[PDB]
RNA sequence: AAAAUGUUCU
RNA sequence: GCCCGGAUAGCUCAGUUGGUAGAGCAGGGGAUUGAAAAUCCCCGUGUCCUUGGUUCGAUUCCGAGUCCGGGCACCA
RNA sequence: CGCGGGGUUGAGCAGCCUGGUAGCUCGUCGGGCUCAUAACCCGAAGAUCGUCGGUUCAAAUCCGGCCCCCGCAACCA
RNA sequence: GCUCAACGGAUAAAAGGUACUCCGGGGAUAACAGGCUGAUACCGCCCAAGAGUUCAUAUCGACGGCGGUGUUUGGCACCUCGAUGUCGGCUCAUCACAUCCUGGGGCUGAAGUAGGUCCCAAGGGUAUGGCUGUUCGCCAUUUAAAGUGGUACGCGAGCUGGGUUUAGAACGUCGUGAGACAGUUCGGUCCCUAUCUGCCGUGGGCGCUGGAGAACUGAGGGGGGCUGCUCCUAGUACGAGA
RNA sequence: CCUCCUAAAGAGUAACGGAGGAGCACGAAGGUUGGCUAAUCCUGGUCGGACAUCAGGAGGUUAGUGCAAUGGCAUAAGCCA
RNA sequence: AAUUCCUUGUCGGGUAAGUUCCGACCUGCACGAAUGGCGUAAUGAUGGCCAGGCUGUCUCCACCCGAGACUCAGUGAAAUU
RNA sequence: AGGACCGAACCGACUAAUGUUGAAAAAUUAGCGGAUGACUUGUGGCUGGGGGUGAAAGGCCAAUCAAACCGGGAGAUAGCUGGUUCUCCCCGAAAGCUAUUUAGGUAGCGCCUCGUGAAUUCAUCUCCGGGGGUAGAGCACUGUUUCGGCAAGGGGGUCAACCCGACUUACCAACCCGAUGCAAACUGCGAAUACCGGAGAAUGUUAUCACGGGAGACACACGGCGGGUGCUAACGUCCGUCGUGAAGAGGGAAACAACCCAGACCGCCAGCUAAGGUCCCAAAGUCAUGGUUAAGUGGGAAACGAUGUGGGAAGGCCCAGACAGCCAGGAUGUUGGCUUAGAAGCAGCCAUCAUUUAAAGAAAGCGUAAUAGCUCACUGGUCGAGUCGGCCUGCGCGGAAGAU
């Protein structure tokens, strides 16, 4: 029960919080960009840009199955580039973890998640009918893929969680 | 906990436990557990079985639950005289005979697979026996 | 407090005479509820499918037709 | 001295032994681990 | 016939 | 004499054999008034009692001295 | 867990009353009156009718079950 | 022409109370206790997910499983309605062990002291009060400990009769009302001279082979079996100290 | 009172066993003669939508029976005249 | 509360310790104004509680004196079976 | 003065004890209340039974009171309880159904009996004619059920966001296909039995049916098999069918209506057998042959536990030396990398190779802050016979604590 309340609190905590350098495109930087969920690159091992018509560029992370589909259905669009200069917050993590579900392991994770430096910006949840899975994404912003890493790895340290990835 | 998601009647008959197992081979998998003993498992056995073996296993390889507890089991409440109709639903069981395979497994080593069904045999209420999957 | 406690009375349907007994015309062969036995040679369907001998014989049940349906005949005898 | 209906090797130092008609786990290694059924 | 009230300190 | 406990934003307290600290109030700063309350927004705004040690890294663990709160012993 | 009654717009009540028409008061919202808030005036939005099955042409309505409520009787030795 | 629907239809036409009750019955049928049962209860054990820094098993023990006991709440209605007196207290107890203390021991997350848990062990012991009818409980202060059960929830031909459970009265409540309530309140007859068994005592008769008086033996039976504190060992072992 | 099961393959068969219905309806919903064949599904097509009506194919009685259930029903007992 | 189930309500008093008592709260299951309400001196073989005194009520029984009980003599029942 | 005070007589009756077959059908003793009053008491009177009287308890009204007593109606009525008296012989039930202001009563039928009549009537079995839709089975149907397939239809996201709609995606996912179960109220199947009809044989006292007289009974019980209910609890409960008891003795089951065997006309100091037994109590094997247990199992019990012990076919290592002890090694690239704070066989993650090799895992457990260290697998000797571990079943052990 307790565990349970710990779990509800961190879950409020996280609605709570969630009430240019970046991205240089092909050698000219401050150009309309955003990050595509499909596939959310950070210091990934490089990036494309799909030139949309609306809402500027698109990155992809290089290597991504929908920036394939668009090369194949139209090269032009796309731009290969660097990750800038690193921008300053360099958000835009969503962390799946599966976790067998027993009574307080969701909330342990949570309590996990808080404390280290990362900023929740949402919380997605369920228990998966399959089994008794746990199964959780949580969108987080920080600062480097190091960070993400040591994040993760403690994540994983926590032994209910079976495995954590994006 | 397995339970049917729908019924034609809520209250079953008793009836009787008497014959063997049509559900003998291992069908699916590639080990099975087969119910040397006859009773009947509960629901909720059968889910603290499954939760015995699944846990062994870590969720390495698939795990089959052949019984299905479809049979309503009902009970009078305490300080209850025995007339007032048939009591309500307290819990759905699967009568099981002999022979009757309850969880098959496969995507394990044999030996960790026997592992794995000692521990949901002691969940169980009846005798069990480790059997593989025969050719013909 | 049960809501289950009601039965009809038993109508005694089925078969009254069957294969090989000898039967007075107006003997009932059958009683029963749908034509689960119809009408064969000399036996009449009364209007509750009640099967009944139109003349003095021996009972002959017999399976006839496309769709395999149980006839009462009755064999002049 | 654990005292139970089922005695089982805890160890590999662990050691079966019947006396008096009495299943006894005796183990060198781990005093723990000796039992007795009962 | 019916018409209540006006945040504090300047 | 000896021991044990406690010493964390202004102030209430939260977090301990080790991962860069929060919740309330209070405060700020804006809109706005003469300034306020109200209303509307945005915000940690800290010598973890000082000094050393241990460590790949200390609020926490070991000292070392302080301070307070005990609980013990002591009869010139 | 035995007998009834109820769960409907933010609140309270109607409707159910023998399926097919969502109404009344207060509140809310937008105007107006005022110096300004009241009161008052005008206009407006609002409801998967506890939930889940079911019966149906169709359910708020009929029926079952479950969830919560309100009565209630739970005794004689 | 009858929701004569209690539907083989008692009349055209009918509801309650009784603790003021009565008669005839019933152990065909309840309350009491016994019996059978064991869902529940309590006590064990099986599995071991975890917790326990590490480490399932010192201690715990999820999900589940299997038993025992008869021991709670119940089920059944077999015993008793030509009476088997009910709760509690008192007085005497007696058995069981599933031991609370005392004795012996294993493991310990046992340094010592103290504990925890498990095994064995029933010889003896095993609280006075306050409150309440209470058992129970809570509280006070003890105690080596304040065991848990059985015994007609032992024991009313032993006592009590505070409670329940007649007749009076009242409150609350429900009932139009008589009245009614595991609601409350005040009041409210507890009989028996012991035949038999049993038991505690205590004699007579005969026997034991001739008798009598003594003294014995001891088959067997009973009783008895509790424990604190203090001091020494030694402020020694142990412990960084306490 | 009726339907099923309980009910142990004739009938029957209890329980404060488990399920639902009836206390009617219809002068056509009866009689007969002639004819017709369903639910659903796909593709298409005015408003027309997941769902009205129309094309054809698949489908083959899954439907229907004035109402409960069971047994029946294409020779239809179903639906038209 | 002669009323309050939950309930030994909570708080205070009284006690070493108070399900009773007194006082107070009010959350009156379900008080209430002539089937009267709330007060009330006096009264009561009235109910409850406390204190002093007093005590074999008790700790925890002891002895003693008488009437029975026991033995003898006389008379001589009873329920029960 | 006073329904004033205290307190005798007098009236009363609060407590206690006694007594309860009493001294007494309500008293005694000790106390206790009133004791000039609505007091008390004598004498006589009046009030009458649904009537009186009642400072009200249903109190009192002659030891009697929610309707006095006595007599009569009257032998009320009693579906209830009890009881119902000599003998022998034959037959011999029922505790069911249906209805019942009925459920412990009663009525008709079933069964019992006595009587008369009647057919090859009935029963047994054998061959034929049948209908079943239970057991079982099955899953096309009704539902339900797990898995795999391809997948409309939703959801996410990427193109685009007015859309068309395109792409896809460790999201869910109906229909359809393949495999899997389950069902009292499912059946594209389907027994045994039972039931009905026929023919035939022997048997059987007509055993069958009809009518008529007389009933009884309509509380059943346990045992078996099939179920419902309950908890696959009850000597529970309600049904079906047979048995027994009821109404049935004898023998066995220690004792024990209902279990087993077996139906007592009488008698016998004859014999044979049934169940069950055969060392002694206690009638008969201390019988025979081959095995098993060692627990007093037998002579009470489960999951689970265990080199308990027997039997069976089959398998791996085995005098190219096993298994167990005993003696040594158990290395190199190497700190494999990586990931971490560190990780050097051993927080973990990923490759998991080769080399010198007699053999040595990028390491099975312990161990460190990590190294180190200590065992192991694997290896060679040492040693000289089998050993290892399934799975089969037999019997056993623990699990196994209660009260005189
Ligand atoms: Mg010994
Ligand atoms: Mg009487
Ligand atoms: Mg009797
Ligand atoms: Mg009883
Ligand atoms: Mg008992
Ligand atoms: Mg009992
Ligand atoms: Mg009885
Ligand atoms: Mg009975
Ligand atoms: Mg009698
Ligand atoms: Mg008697
Ligand atoms: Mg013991
Ligand atoms: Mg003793
Ligand atoms: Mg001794
Ligand atoms: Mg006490
Ligand atoms: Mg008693
Ligand atoms: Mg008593
Ligand atoms: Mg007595
Ligand atoms: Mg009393
Ligand atoms: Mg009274
Ligand atoms: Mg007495
Ligand atoms: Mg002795
Ligand atoms: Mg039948
Ligand atoms: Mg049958
Ligand atoms: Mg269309
Ligand atoms: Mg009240
Ligand atoms: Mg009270
Ligand atoms: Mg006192
Ligand atoms: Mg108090
Ligand atoms: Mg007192
Ligand atoms: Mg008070
Ligand atoms: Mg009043
Ligand atoms: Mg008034
Ligand atoms: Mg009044
Ligand atoms: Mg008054
Ligand atoms: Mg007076
Ligand atoms: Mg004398
Ligand atoms: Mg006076
Ligand atoms: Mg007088
Ligand atoms: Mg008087
Ligand atoms: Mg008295
Ligand atoms: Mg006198
Ligand atoms: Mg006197
Ligand atoms: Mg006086
Ligand atoms: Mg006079
Ligand atoms: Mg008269
Ligand atoms: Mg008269
Ligand atoms: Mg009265
Ligand atoms: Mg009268
Ligand atoms: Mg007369
Ligand atoms: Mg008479
Ligand atoms: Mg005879
Ligand atoms: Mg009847
Ligand atoms: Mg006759
Ligand atoms: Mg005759
Ligand atoms: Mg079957
Ligand atoms: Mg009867
Ligand atoms: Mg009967
Ligand atoms: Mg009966
Ligand atoms: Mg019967
Ligand atoms: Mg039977
Ligand atoms: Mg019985
Ligand atoms: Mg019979
Ligand atoms: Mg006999
Ligand atoms: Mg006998
Ligand atoms: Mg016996
Ligand atoms: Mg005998
Ligand atoms: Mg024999
Ligand atoms: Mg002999
Ligand atoms: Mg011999
Ligand atoms: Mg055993
Ligand atoms: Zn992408
Ligand atoms: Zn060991």
């Amino acid at each position: 029960a307790e565990e349970q309340d710990a779990a509800a609190l961190k879950q409020l905590q996280q609605k709570s919080y969630t009430p240019n350098g970046r991205v240089v495109v092909e050698g000219v930087g401050n150009l309309m960009h955003h990050i595509a969920r499909c596939c959310q690159p950070i210091p990934g091992d490089e990036i494309v840009g799909f030139i949309t018509q609306g809402r500027g560029i698109s990155v992809h992370r290089a290597d991504c199955e929908q920036l394939a589909e668009l090369r194949s259905h139209a090269p032009e669009r796309i731009v290969d580039a660097v990750w800038g200069e690193s921008y300053s917050a360099g958000y835009s993590l969503v962390v799946r973890v599966v976790a067998n579900d027993r009574s307080g392991l969701l909330r342990d994770i949570t309590t996990i998640l808080a404390n280290e430096k990362v900023n929740v910006l949402g919380v997605a949840s369920r228990s998966d009918t399959k089994q008794q899975l746990a199964t959780i994404d949580m969108t987080i912003e920080i600062y480097n893929l190091q960070v993400l890493g040591r994040v993760l790895g403690k994540l994983n340290q926590v032994p209910d969680v079976i495995d954590a990835r994006r | 906990m397995l339970q049917p998601k729908r019924t034609k009647f809520r209250k079953m008959h008793k009836g009787r436990n008497r014959g063997l197992a049509q559900g003998t081979d291992v069908s699916f998998g590639s080990f099975g557990l087969k119910a040397v003993g006859r009773g009947r498992l509960t629901a909720r056995q059968i889910e603290a079985a499954r939760r015995a073996m699944t846990r062994a296993v870590k969720r390495q390889g698939k795990i089959w639950i052949r019984v299905f507890p479809d049979k309503p089991i009902t009970e009078k409440p305490l300080a209850v005289r025995m007339g007032k109709g048939k009591g309500n639903v307290e819990y759905w069981v699967a009568l099981i005979q002999p022979g009757k395979v309850l969880y098959e497994m496969d995507g394990v080593p044999e030996e960790l697979a026997r592992e794995a069904f000692k521990l949901a045999a002691a969940k169980l209420p009846i005798k069990t026996t480790f059997v593989t999957k025969t050719v013909m | 407090s049960t809501r289950n406690g009601r039965d009809s009375e038993a109508k005694r349907l089925g078969v009254k005479r069957f294969g090989g007994e000898s039967v007075l015309a107006g003997s009932i062969i059958v009683r029963q509820r749908g034509t689960k036995f119809h009408a064969g040679a000399n036996v009449g369907c009364g209007r509750d499918h009640t099967l009944f001998a139109k003349a003095d014989g021996k009972v002959k049940f017999e399976v006839k037709g496309p769709k395999n349906r149980k006839f009462i005949s009755i064999e002049a005898e | 001295m654990k005292v139970r209906a089922s005695v089982k090797k805890l160890c590999r130092n662990c050691k079966i032994v019947k006396r008096d008609g009495v299943i006894r786990v005796i183990c060198s290694a781990e005093p723990k681990h000796k039992q007795r059924q009962g």
